[PDB]
């Protein structure tokens, strides 16, 4: 059976096949749960406030048709498509915040800096008094001068510090609670790949409070963290609290030996660093944790990357930085809902696989119009051939998105280069703009039609490959439907290699960590609690307010 | 000119729309009325808004080479019909309409979009494009709509009637009749006066004018010919951009 | 010269004027013209005194709904703009006898200033014009009525804004063609941070001149930006003659054909046989009722392809009178094309694609807005290297009044002083007699 | 001449090589020295073929830590860096025997690329120099070895990085001494965005040598920024003679008589009596046992001031051979000398107020750095207009390896290719020709 079929019968009684159905005797809004609960709230929020607000009465009239539950795919939680919606959803919210929050700082130029400027012993023993310094210091707490006013241990008891280091005897004699085990968290030929990368560097993992990053922004991340080292290194290696090679900590914690999630935006649209347009495709592939616990399935792992961008980029990203309002809530959801992505992208992948093998296949234009064009008709059939699939998936980009996320991920594991796996991505949206003459909204194809040429481009805005591209690719900077499967592209061939990371192996390590709010290692399982109301979210303000 | 490559129907009905010689089959008679009725920018008898005075009232080679569309002269101003087509075998689909519409039509602004298609120019001439849109094989009156808002139903299921869904039911289909009543215009206010569309195309002739691929009829990835073309820009396209 | 290739010269009327002209005559590291324009937009800052008087005489200073009760100041600066305008001059001149010009409009409403060329040679960027005549003009000001220490800040939050608190020049009464290099979408794109209103307020809404003038500034960028460089240098000068500088009067003899009567589509079969006639496309393949094209040279096929959607856009933009069909001119020309020929459009793919969030970002309510408020330097319209913002200028160009932010409403200082200069306001004309005088010597 | 002042000019020995020259001999809008290192400093661009190589090789591109697993690419770049570089330079060039100038450095592992002037005279900006450069060596690199088009864009990333995801070349194996436009803390500001480490490289670590740099620089930026018009210019280019040209051997004097013994206050002293023997400065009234001094030439006393303060920065940092104490000299010679004789200090307070910043941001936690990683773009040493920052270039000179960021470590790559020019590494020499070979034409 397709991977869809149970979904389709959840939203409709008529069998999936069946072109007829009947409209406009659902009863509106009142059909649903969720409209209902949204009807009621909005009347008492206009009573409260003495200002109209919700009114299901202004403009036209939702629910004509059926107002469809949503299966988070791979799961068997079935919620309307409110609760998806990430304002909605505590656990999307806390995703991007646990993102937001961090940021990678070396320790190599300090300890260097320690040893020569400074002359002092720097031992494993020194960086756990340091870890355990910088611990009480990161969340907002004092170490040096008296009469300091402090953070509420308790409203910051999601910020702290913990390294990681590819030499294994180093990591054994840290103090465990602040290590990031990598033999632990990530199997053994990964783990090695890991370890070999990092060698004897010793890397900080700091995640500072949610409270401040909602309150602040994501610059703010690296200047926090910058901070409190340097506070820190000030009180465990006893230096002057402040003299002159004390400098040298601020400009390392804060350029030399840093690593921001997301660099910053040029002026049109301004931000700065760490927020989600400055996140490269790779790095959100690294982000997310599924390839290390779904290694044995390649596609699981490009789908949760999948997942993890299209509600990072459209929802929060595209939906509300840039623009913002209802948002962009199912042309994200049909990326990672109904389990319809997967049973494209696991078709693809088993025709890959008994054609080529995965990453067998020549990596050139061949490869490309094969894989690609077989996935893509594959795709477009299976709207054709389920009415419920085609009224399910109803605007043109939402199916341009998923059609060619199958048939670029497909292509990538063929190849094992991410590069050509775009180039597939491009060519199912030719064809299927011939084949349905349409694709998406007015605006959807404008980075297609640049696609194909912009490949394997190498002139200067133009050429990148994938890995390194991001929501600031000058063709990708505007438009929904695209970033977050683009993320899955540049997961898939590292998927199909086996390799343990996409673009940068300190942000995957940076990840593997048990004492994250979010579960990066089952994106749309925290997609599901959250919808649920069942997620537990930090940076809430509760202890300081009344009952 | 050839427009459009392929040995299919779809292909030839293509070819059929973009084709100016191609004289388009007229399926209903609609009055002068009601188009300005469907269209709802001003009523029957109402004077053309001008957005600026007439072009009567600099030195341009450009400007004396091009003549200017008749609502352009009076400064008319600038105003559109949108459709939306049901991908279950309406005769015109979007990107076959914007196509069709810069080879027949002069001074014609058309978008495509997945649920809805529009064309915008001076009203005047919009008038006289819109009754061969609405009078001809471009529109049936139970898989295409003329919607200015609230589009959605392109790709949904079809009711009871073999009507597509309209959020706000501009088109009524008479069981008793077996015709489509008009009773509301493009943006949703309702007429005085419905307007007649015809009878529904059946779903042999359906199939027969259709121009969108479906693999209950004529499948893309049947007409091999014009897979070949498009698959043959992307390659060129790809080696343009690298060299 | 490093290319064979030859082109016919014509001016705005479609006449000859120079025969077999080298295509490196016409490039922007060559043409004298060209480097002229380039410079003279680099330096050409407007100063306008009355909005100057205005802002001290109600203290309102720095941005939209400004104003500081209490810190009013009554000067008659247009009464004495002449002195004014002197004395600013001696101070922006390096020498009595460079290129310093100083001109007052308007009655001395208004007043052009060209900084000179000097102080550019050793200078990084282009921020000395506005920065120079703003400091002159505030100094002048002061001199001239002998404001006191306490009150000359107000002259200068009348001249230049609220900078730098603001990083723009936020309510400044001077104007510039480029914006401030902060606002590059990357580097290079200085002479793409142009507004089209801009281009076609200065040339006096002549489509030709703004079509030639807007080809002109994207295809100069595109050297800076280093898309001009090696392989791709040919492309680049043969978009240029043929697309914007009417090179063999294709994009002319193409809007009389096809004037009176044409549609898009009827452009796209005359330039197709036009390309076949001239061996530039030849029949590769014949399928089932259908020949496939080919070509050995696609910058040619390119240059002639964009040579058609010029005229595309001339002939179904010039008919509506209305410059919002350019957006889908320049989509549906290329797709169209593709699906005639089977060969890729102009910039293989790019036109097509900035047309399709051309088209979006000018009918939606996701921002953007109207056709003249687009450049090269926005999100929007600087993915197409060139090739589709000149469309834009000549549709503008032929707007009849129908746009709300129109040239009259974002650039009313620009159209009054920076149409003085002739390279700006005629630059099909000089850009042509440069490629003749240096024909023979590339 | 617009100034009456003439200046004698002494070499980096303290023997005199000029006599009389006029002020404006010396100015940024008039020296052909000064000229010929600006546009220098613009079109120079170093390229690491080396670590090009080892980028593709590893597949390390885009950022530190950065690896695309199964994407390595091995090339013999610097084996083949003759027909490379051959190969760049016919792209780079505009006409043969034009100003292009591409040598090879380090057998091969480094390329040293000056960009044409052509190239310039048609640009708004500076970036063209690495954006041609990077592009003609991509396109150099996949000629010589044909790389294919499934892999060309792995070269792309080797030599200008994550571009355009990111705004800056992040990653990039080029160098340049100027960074991207849109890092300018302001318009005008493109010539202080240049790191003392830089200067302090390609200087050699010669004292003297990277104060006129420096000061070269900072105030060449002051007539870009319009700071150096009107009013003011007199006062810039006073303090350009006087703090880094050297002038009257005031610098070289003060640093001579107080270098064996001497200490900041000392210098203040014999700066103070120095100003009163030459008329600068003169007893304006006389306080109990305190005389309080004034003066007629606010320009030229501060200029005396800074000359001072530069020497003052040698006496006090040469003897600790460590730079860090600059920013207590900045300080301290202004507050003390303020006190001493009842005058402004240097840039009226502003190097003084910059200093405190300076020096809180290099010995505290809240960022900044060692002295070396500032530069006049920074928001800590921005405020002084060129007063300050050639100081730090002098302590940098001098520190003896007490730096954690010295320019070996933030500027190898400008060490080892940006001081092969003559002109920047030893600036003083051609300056001071230039003004003297002018002197008749001021
Ligand atoms: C007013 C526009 C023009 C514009 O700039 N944005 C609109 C409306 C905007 C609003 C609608 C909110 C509301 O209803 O009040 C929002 C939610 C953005 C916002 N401001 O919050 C949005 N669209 Ni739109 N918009 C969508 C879509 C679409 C599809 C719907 C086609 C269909 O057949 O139903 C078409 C484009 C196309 O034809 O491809 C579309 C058009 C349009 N989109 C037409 C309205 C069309 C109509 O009259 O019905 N969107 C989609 O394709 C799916 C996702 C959906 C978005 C909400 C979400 O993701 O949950 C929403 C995204
Ligand atoms: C284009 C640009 O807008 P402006 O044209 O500059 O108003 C930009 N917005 C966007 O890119 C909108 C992206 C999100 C909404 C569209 C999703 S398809 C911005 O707000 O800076
Ligand atoms: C100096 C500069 O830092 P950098 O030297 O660039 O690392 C600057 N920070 C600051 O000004 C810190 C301000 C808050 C801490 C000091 C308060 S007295 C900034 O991050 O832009
Ligand atoms: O109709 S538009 O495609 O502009 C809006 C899409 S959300
Ligand atoms: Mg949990
Ligand atoms: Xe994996
Ligand atoms: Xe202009
Ligand atoms: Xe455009
Ligand atoms: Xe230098
Ligand atoms: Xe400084």
């Amino acid at each position: 059976d397709k991977l869809f079929i149970n979904a389709l019968k959840k939203k409709f009684e008529e069998s999936p096949e069946e072109k007829k159905t009947t409209f406009y005797t659902l009863g509106g809004w009142k059909q649903s749960e969720r409209k209902t609960e949204f009807v009621n709230a909005g009347k008492e929020v206009a009573a409260k406030r003495g200002i109209p607000q919700y009114n299901p009465d202004i403009g036209t009239p939702l629910g004509q048709r059926v107002l469809m539950p949503y299966q988070v795919s791979t799961t068997d939680t079935y919620v309307e498509g409110d609760d998806l919606h990430f304002v909605n959803n505590a656990a999307m919210q806390q995703m991007w915040d646990d993102i937001r929050r961090t940021v990678i700082v070396g320790l190599n130029h300090a300890h260097a800096v320690i040893e020569k400027r400074l002359g002092k012993e720097v031992t494993p023993e020194t960086i756990t008094h340091y870890l355990e310094t910088v611990n009480h210091a990161m969340p907002g707490a004092a170490v040096v001068q008296e009469h300091m006013v402090e953070t509420h241990p308790a409203l910051v008891a999601d910020s702290y510090v913990k390294v990681f280091t590819g030499n294994d005897e180093i990591a054994d004699e840290i103090d465990p609670a602040f290590v990031i085990d990598i033999n632990k968290q990530f199997p053994e030929d990964q783990a090695e790949t890991l370890k070999a990368e990092v060698g004897d560097g010793i890397w900080q993992v700091v995640r500072i409070p949610t409270i401040v990053s909602r309150t602040c922004d994501g610059a703010t991340t690296s200047r926090w963290s910058a901070m409190q080292i340097g506070m820190s290194m000030i009180s465990a290696y006893k230096q002057a609290a402040g003299e002159a090679a004390t400098g040298d900590f601020a400009y390392a914690a804060k350029h030399a030996e840093v690593i921001h999630m997301g660099t910053y935006l040029p002026v049109r649209r301004a931000r700065g660093e760490n927020e989600p347009g400055g996140v490269p495709f790779g790095y959100l592939a690294d982000i997310c944790q599924s390839s290390r616990v779904n290694y044995e399935d390649p596609v699981r792992v490009s789908l949760d990357v999948v997942a993890t961008g299209a509600m990072l980029y459209d929802q929060i990203w595209l939906g509300s930085y840039m623009s913002g309002g209802v948002g962009f809530t199912q042309y994200a959801t049909a990326a990672y809902t109904d389990n319809i992505l997967d049973d494209f992208t696991y078709f693809g992948k088993e025709y890959v696989e008994d054609k080529y093998g995965l990453c067998e296949a020549p990596n050139n234009m061949d490869t490309v119009l094969d894989v690609a064009t077989e996935v893509t008709f594959y795709g477009l059939e299976q709207y054709e051939e389920y009415p419920a699939l085609l009224e399910d998936q109803f605007g043109g980009s939402q199916r341009a998105a998923v059609v060619a996320a199958a048939a670029g991920c497909s292509t990538a594991f063929a190849t094992g280069n991410a590069q050509t796996g775009l180039s597939g991505w491009y060519l199912s949206m030719y064809l299927h703009k011939e084949q349905h003459s349409r694709l998406g909204f007015y605006g959807y194809d404008l980075q297609d039609q640049c696609g194909a040429s912009n490949v394997f481009s190498i002139r200067g805005d133009e050429g990148l490959p994938l890995e390194l591209r991001g929501p600031n690719y000058p063709n990708y900077a505007m438009n929904v439907g695209h970033q977050g499967e683009y993320a899955g592209i540049s997961q898939a061939p590292h998927a199909a290699r086996g390799d343990a990371f996409v673009f940068n192996p300190l942000v995957k390590i940076a990840f593997a960590d048990d004492n994250l709010v979010f579960d990066f290692t089952n994106v749309r399982g925290e997609f599901a609690k959250g919808a649920l109301r069942e997620f537990e979210p930090a940076g809430e303000r509760a202890l300081i307010t009344p009952a | 000119a050839q427009y459009y490559p392929g040995t299919t129907k779809v292909a030839q009905n293509r070819r059929n729309f973009c084709n100016p010689e191609y004289e388009l089959e007229k399926l209903r008679e609609i009055s002068d009325e009601d188009v300005v009725k469907i269209l709802g920018h001003r009523a029957p008898g109402e004077e053309y808004p001008s957005v600026h005075p007439p072009l009567e009232e600099p030195e341009d080679a450009i400007r004396e080479m091009v003549e200017p569309i008749d609502g352009a002269k009076a400064g008319d101003r600038v105003r559109y019909i949108q459709f939306t087509d049901s991908m279950y075998f309406a005769p015109a689909q979007p990107y076959v309409r914007s196509r069709a519409y810069l080879c027949r039509y002069r001074g014609a602004d058309a978008g495509t979009l997945s649920g809805r298609q529009i064309i915008e120019t001076r009203e005047r001439d919009l008038e006289k494009i819109s009754k061969e849109l609405l009078e001809t094989e471009f529109f049936d009156p139970a898989r295409s709509g003329v919607r200015g808002k609230s589009v959605h139903g392109h790709s949904l299921r079809l009711d009871e009637d073999g009507m597509m869904f309209d959020m706000l039911r501009r088109q009524i289909y008479n069981k008793d009749t077996g015709r489509v009543e008009m009773v509301k215009n493009q943006i949703g206010d309702e007429l005085d006066e419905p307007v007649d569309l015809g009878e529904p195309l059946d779903e042999e002739t359906l199939m027969e004018k259709t121009t969108i691929y479906r693999v209950d009829g004529e499948a893309y990835r049947d007409d091999v010919e014009a897979v070949e073309i498009m698959q043959r820009i992307h390659v060129l396209r790809s080696q343009g951009g690298f060299n | 010269a490093k290319f064979e290739d030859k082109v016919d010269l014509y001016d705005d009327r479609g006449n000859l004027v120079e025969e077999q002209v080298p295509l490196e005559a016409l490039s922007p590291l060559r043409n004298p013209a060209i480097k002229s324009i380039v410079q003279g937009i680099k330096r050409t800052v407007a100063v306008n005194l009355e909005g100057i008087e205005n802002a001290l005489k109600t203290a309102k200073v720095g941005g939209p709904a400004c104003k500081i009760m209490g810190r009013e100041l009554d000067l008659d600066i247009v009464g004495n703009a002449e002195s004014i305008a002197a004395a600013a001059k001696e101070m922006i001149q390096v020498t009595e006898d460079d290129d310093t010009n100083v001109e007052l409009l308007g009655g001395g409403k208004r007043a052009l200033v060209q900084v000179p060329s000097a102080r550019f040679d050793v200078a990084a960027e282009y921020s000395a014009a506005p920065l120079v005549t703003a400091t002159a003009f505030v100094q002048a000001i002061i001199n001239e009525f002998d404001v006191s220490m306490y009150d000359a800040n107000m002259v200068k939050a009348a001249v230049l804004g609220r900078y730098p608190q603001s990083v723009e020049y936020m309510g400044a009464n001077i104007a510039t063609m480029l914006d401030i290099p902060q606002k590059l979408e990357g580097p290079g794109y200085a002479l793409r941070n142009i507004m089209v209103n801009h281009v076609v307020a200065a040339t006096l809404k002549n489509t030709l001149q703004a079509a030639a003038l807007s080809t002109i500034l994207e295809q100069t960028a595109m050297f800076e930006m280093g898309d001009a460089v090696g392989a791709f240098e040919r492309m680049h000068l043969l978009g240029l003659a043929y697309q914007g500088m009417n090179a063999d009067n294709l994009v002319f003899d193409l809007v009389k054909a096809n004037g009176k009567e044409g549609t898009v589509g009827s452009v796209i079969a005359d330039l197709v046989e036009r390309a076949l006639e001239d061996g530039v496309i030849k029949v590769e393949k014949e399928l089932t009722d259908y020949k496939v094209y080919g070509t050995d040279d696609l910058a040619m096929w390119n240059a002639y392809a964009a040579a058609g959607l010029m005229a595309a856009t001339m002939v179904n933009q010039g008919a509506a009178r209305a410059a919002q069909g350019v957006s889908s001119t320049l989509l549906y020309y290329n797709d169209l094309i593709e699906f005639e020929t089977g060969l890729p459009s102009v910039d293989f793919g790019k036109v097509e694609g900035t047309a399709v969030g051309f088209s979006f970002f000018s009918h939606s309510i996701y921002g953007g807005g109207g056709p003249g408020i687009f450049n090269g330097n926005h999100i929007v319209t600087r993915h197409s290297k060139g090739f589709a913002i000149p469309c834009v200028a000549a549709a503008m160009a032929l707007d009849a009044g129908t746009q709300m932010f129109s040239p009259e409403a974002t650039s009313g200082l620009i159209k009054e002083v920076f149409s003085q200069v002739d390279e700006f306001r005629e630059p099909l004309k000089y850009v042509v007699e440069a490629a003749a005088e240096i024909k023979n010597e590339i």
